[PDB]
């Protein structure tokens, strides 16, 4: 149900990490300052990986047309996206990094 | 914004209509008639400046954007409909449902993860009296009824008529077609000494400028247009005086038509009656680029049952098609085609000088203006745009 | 103006020429000849960018802007003169008055107030030598002697020539003929040797900046151009060389032809004697829009009565026009349309590398740039823009 | 600067690539074959949006820019070549050096100060395998190998081919040949079923995005290009499938082609073995201007003597050329066609939406960004510019 | 010779008051400051009612397609305008603004 | 004549041009930048203008003709069109009298 993805010191503020889930599409951990937020790694407008592009505050940069997403509602920032993010909600509990299984 | 800003400040009576070239989004659009589309026969055309594919499965009609969302290509430069339901760009082979546009099948990667989350954009599509009309807009459209003049869908009406791709801004055509005082140019119209109608050169405005147009907000479906009044208290002019000598002569015909003309929104006018005292006339002049649109022609008439639909068909092809929509309207395509330059560089809608008959045009603009469902961009053709 | 400012910056000595790719306004043009407009037979033309029409009434030439003030559409898509002195728009009959413009009728409503209170653009309209000149520009025309070469309105001068549409900017046909070194594009020219006429291949300059040309700007008349005095100091070369080794040949004839050659605003040049010593060939490059002009040909002899007239001009149709005008000239034609490209974005303006010779067109792309009487704009033609003071 | 900034700024990972409109400066490009251009035969030619002219002398080859220094015309309008190691311009007679494109002399006037202090730009040319090479680059040329693809300079390999003008951007000629899927238009080639080739529909990529490709950057000539790998874990498609059911299938035939397919600096593909197991083949997209490009095919095979050569020579006349280059290519142009309105704009570059297999294209794209030698701009066509 | 168009209190400065004059055309009053002046409603360019512009100062901008006229002189001041405006005398008399019959 | 007599020194103001005519050869350009003297000759490579009619700023002279520039000192193109190298000439002052060299400097006996 909750995957435990690592130590929330394991991640710098303003940075991305890619989670690899067998039999399942990538998910995205973000870490906006000291806040963290997750969602489908895979940006909604073609194969980039938004793990590798740019995170301006709450707001995601897909690094391949300059789409953009909202890391909490998941919802598109910037235009040529248009199918909504899937957002999964992440708890950190005793330092530890936490992100549902299910796309919530 | 698709005009100079400099120009549209300058027009602030009606600047959204002077930016509307490409047509105002979010209205039906007539582009074919039924006849014309065939059981599992796609058929291309552009309109607002989108390419459009349209296809009749299990006798009903569905629109599909004629560009597939990889590479952009257009899917009818080879069309492969390889199941009734479905149409398979002939580039890489990813499959569209007509019914909703998903991204269904990718025969050449059956594991892509784009299978399901991909929707290709649709319209709807609706047919009425014989002829196919587009929604050209976002979300659940309005009833077909808003967008059309008052009793073109009456029950008994029989409707036929005429289309073609004719060379000039829509909009050039919906002023010429609902500008009083342009009758001069059918002078010397066929159907005028053919059948035997009173047409004078022009009118002497009479009354108050409120009293030269009647605009029509709301209707029961929500229409919007505006009938042309100048008849009402102005002077009908049949001699044409140069110096004070006469030069030309109206029309002495004994028919009547055209008692009441209207202009509605999305850019359709009526004349009635036209052009025999028992028929409807009602002509529509759809965007298809910012020059061109498409002039669709259709003539109404009661019809209580076939034997009277046979009968007005035989009229219809041997006299009214030829001597109207064709013998009579010919001349409005020229006029249109003749503006083109002043208006080309947008400089038109400053530098035009209007007289008294123009009140009716500025009634038109503003109405525009006021109570369109959105102004179409270039960015609606390539794709919306937007930063945060 | 017309042109990138950051390109008119760099063209310091002749900003306003580059800027004129319209042409300049308020000058004379000729274009077209006196017998191909007839009574009561309005004729279109296009002139720096304006759509003209011209009626001759009563012998009388009258030039009105072929745009309705109404709608802007053309009066000539369907002509309708209802009495001799007006044209009636075929569109809502809007009448003017071919002497002043002035909206004097409206057929489709009598009553209206625009009635005898606006005016569509007129221009003056002179005939000389069998020419159609037309003043495109603003009040009162200076006269037509200010904008045409010395001697071309002599009273014993009978002009004869012809006239067509070039496509490349007016500029361009106007240095391709003031050119001294071009000369050399007409080598193999029939005129050459079906004339016997002595044609070097090119120029070596001699003396100083000043005495490569004679710019006139104190001519009694107005005229402003500038003389070609290359030949005065300059040796004419008659053996072209490559490595030391003679490759080609001038022409050793005996017709001495062309002693000068001189160009005018607004456009017109002067070449004497030409085709033949005792004749004198005038010819102008009038703008149609930035991309054509009409290449308006015309040659000059002196005749004294019908007789030389008629020997001149039977003269003129079987060896001058074939073998001068169209023989030796039309490789001005394509000459002009190959130099398009490179200043076809305003750049050859910059980039152009210039020799010895061209000091003569340096000399005429200054005097234009400062005796023209106007840059014409896009805004003329559709309707100028202005806020007063702002 | 070729591309508005805003869009350049939205593609980081590849600007560099979307921004080469006119193509790369500062690399070789093949532009026509050997036997086109014969002794004192000039010929002229657009290259990278740059007209040139190109001539035999005494065997040997010379390009010098076809635009005269002085007023900017083509030579080519009227060549005169003089001498046999000069041309003159037609114009005021200036005369350059083919060997340097020294301004050597000027008939008009022998005394002019420019003589000997101009030079027209002259570009290197080399002959190799019938093939006419042009260094499109500034200073002293690297080795020719550096921009071919490997094999196509070995001593044996017999090269046959054609070349032709098409009417599209040359990188969208680039990632059609390169793009892995898009084998799917040449499912009905005559060259399938005529030469009984295994053809799949596609292909299921398997494994991660770095197996999906192969980024050469470490060739010891210093060639950059990138090998399509994507049917080393890639499960190829023979059963093309829509709602689970088979609408089409692939050629089952028994020769083995395309094994290995790579995209090569500054534009050139190799698919080997095609179109027979023992057949190597080449082919550029050579940038004319921003609309159009040179497909020079090459078919390659080798050959140990003369007998063989001309064996070879007469099988391409008369089956490779017209079964492969054209019976199986001549789909490959009206594809690349079909996306110019797409890309036209620019936009196409942001609003593609992007499958599994275009990995091999993005690492493509990112490949020439990195590597390229130079991007072609218009100041370069015109002059270069620069202020103090 | 004169008609009452209203009181000069009812007016704000930099305000315009249209006057519908019964079996003719309509004049404009414009109150610039403390000074009225009067020209015709219709601009001379069309058949725009310039009391529905636009007061700068001294200048009236039409809405139809901007130009501009200036309210004492009756001159244009902005393109495409072209044609004087026509001016009518304006005389205050016991805080009441009046409007001559004819133009000036 | 190796050295050629063109001015005083103080005939001169800072930031000026002044062409020398030759008898027999092309026009050279003396310009003083603040308190030294450079020249190159004065015809612009790029085509038949007078260097000594444009504008100097600083140390770099730019033609009248089409905006092209040089630097006085090195005779290096400064800006676009030009592209060929001006000669330059050494220039020298005895006894406050300013001398132009009469034959152009050359990439012959001197650093390498
Ligand atoms: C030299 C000699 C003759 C001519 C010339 C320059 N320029 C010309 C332009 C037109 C006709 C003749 C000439
Ligand atoms: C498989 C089989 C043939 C080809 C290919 C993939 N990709 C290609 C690109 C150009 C020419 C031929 C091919
Ligand atoms: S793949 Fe992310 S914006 Fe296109
Ligand atoms: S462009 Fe249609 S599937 Fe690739
Ligand atoms: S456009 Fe000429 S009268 Fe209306
Ligand atoms: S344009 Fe070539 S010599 Fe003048
Ligand atoms: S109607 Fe007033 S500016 Fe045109
Ligand atoms: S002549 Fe000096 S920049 Fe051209
Ligand atoms: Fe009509
Ligand atoms: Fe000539
Ligand atoms: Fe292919």
């Amino acid at each position: 149900i909750w995957l435990k993805v690592c130590a929330a010191s394991d991640m710098q503020p303003g940075t991305i990490r890619r989670v690899n889930r067998v039999g399942a599409a990538p998910l995205a951990v973000y870490r906006v300052g000291d806040q963290f937020y997750a969602t489908e790694d895979t940006c909604t407008h073609g194969i980039a990986s938004l793990s590798e592009g740019t995170l301006d505050g709450d707001v995601i940069e897909c690094p391949f047309h300059g789409g953009a997403f909202n890391v909490c509602t998941g919802m598109p920032a910037s235009s040529p996206c248009t199918v909504p993010l899937g957002v999964f909600e992440v708890e950190v509990k005793e330092g530890e990094v936490y992100v549902a299984g299910e796309k919530k | 914004a698709n005009v100079d800003e400099a120009i549209l400040k300058r027009v602030k009576g009606w600047a959204p209509y002077v930016d509307a070239k490409l047509g105002f989004r979010n209205h039906w659009y007539p582009v074919m008639f039924s006849k014309e589309i065939n059981e599992g026969e796609p058929k291309t055309l552009k309109l607002l400046g989108e390419n459009l594919l349209v296809n009749r499965i299990d006798g009903k009609l569905y629109c599909l954007k004629d560009r597939c969302l990889h590479r952009g290509v257009q899917l009818s430069v080879k069309v492969e409909c390889k199941t009734k339901s479905t149409i398979t760009c002939w580039y890489h082979a990813w499959t569209y449902r007509w019914e909703d546009g998903v991204l269904c099948d990718i025969l050449t990667n059956p594991t892509s993860a784009q299978i399901g989350r991909q929707k290709l954009k649709t319209y709807p599509v609706q047919e009425a009296k014989g002829c196919v009309f587009i929604y050209l807009g976002d979300g659940d459209p309005p009833p077909l009824a808003r967008d059309t003049p008052p009793n073109f869908l009456d029950d008994d009406m029989e409707i036929l008529g005429k289309n073609q791709i004719i060379k000039s801004n829509w909009r050039l055509a919906v002023e010429n077609g609902f500008d009083p005082s342009h009758i001069y140019i059918h002078k010397d119209s066929i159907l005028v000494k053919d059948n035997d109608l009173a047409l004078p050169l022009g009118f002497a405005p009479g009354g108050d400028r409120k009293q030269q147009t009647r605009v029509v907000d709301d209707d029961v479906v929500g229409r919007k247009g505006v009938y042309d009044l100048i008849g009402e208290h102005g002077v009908p002019v049949f001699e044409g005086t140069i110096g004070g000598e006469v030069v030309r002569e109206g029309a002495y015909g004994e028919k009547i038509v055209a008692n009441d003309i209207s202009i509605w929104l999305p850019g359709v006018l009526k004349v009635n009656p036209f052009p025999n005292p028992d028929m409807m006339y009602f002509e529509w002049y759809v965007p298809i680029d910012e020059n061109t649109h498409y002039y669709f022609q259709t003539l109404g008439k009661p019809c209580a049952n076939d034997e009277e639909r046979k009968k007005y068909e035989q009229e219809f092809e041997s006299k009214w098609k030829p001597m109207a929509l064709e013998g009579f309207n010919n001349d409005d395509i020229w006029a249109r085609e003749a503006m083109v330059d002043f208006y080309a560089d947008d400089k038109g809608w400053v530098n035009e000088i209007l007289f008294e008959s123009d009140e009716a045009i500025v009634a038109w603009r503003k109405l525009a203006s006021e109570h369109n469902q959105g102004i179409q961009t270039q960015a609606h053709v390539s794709g919306l745009e937007h930063h945060h």
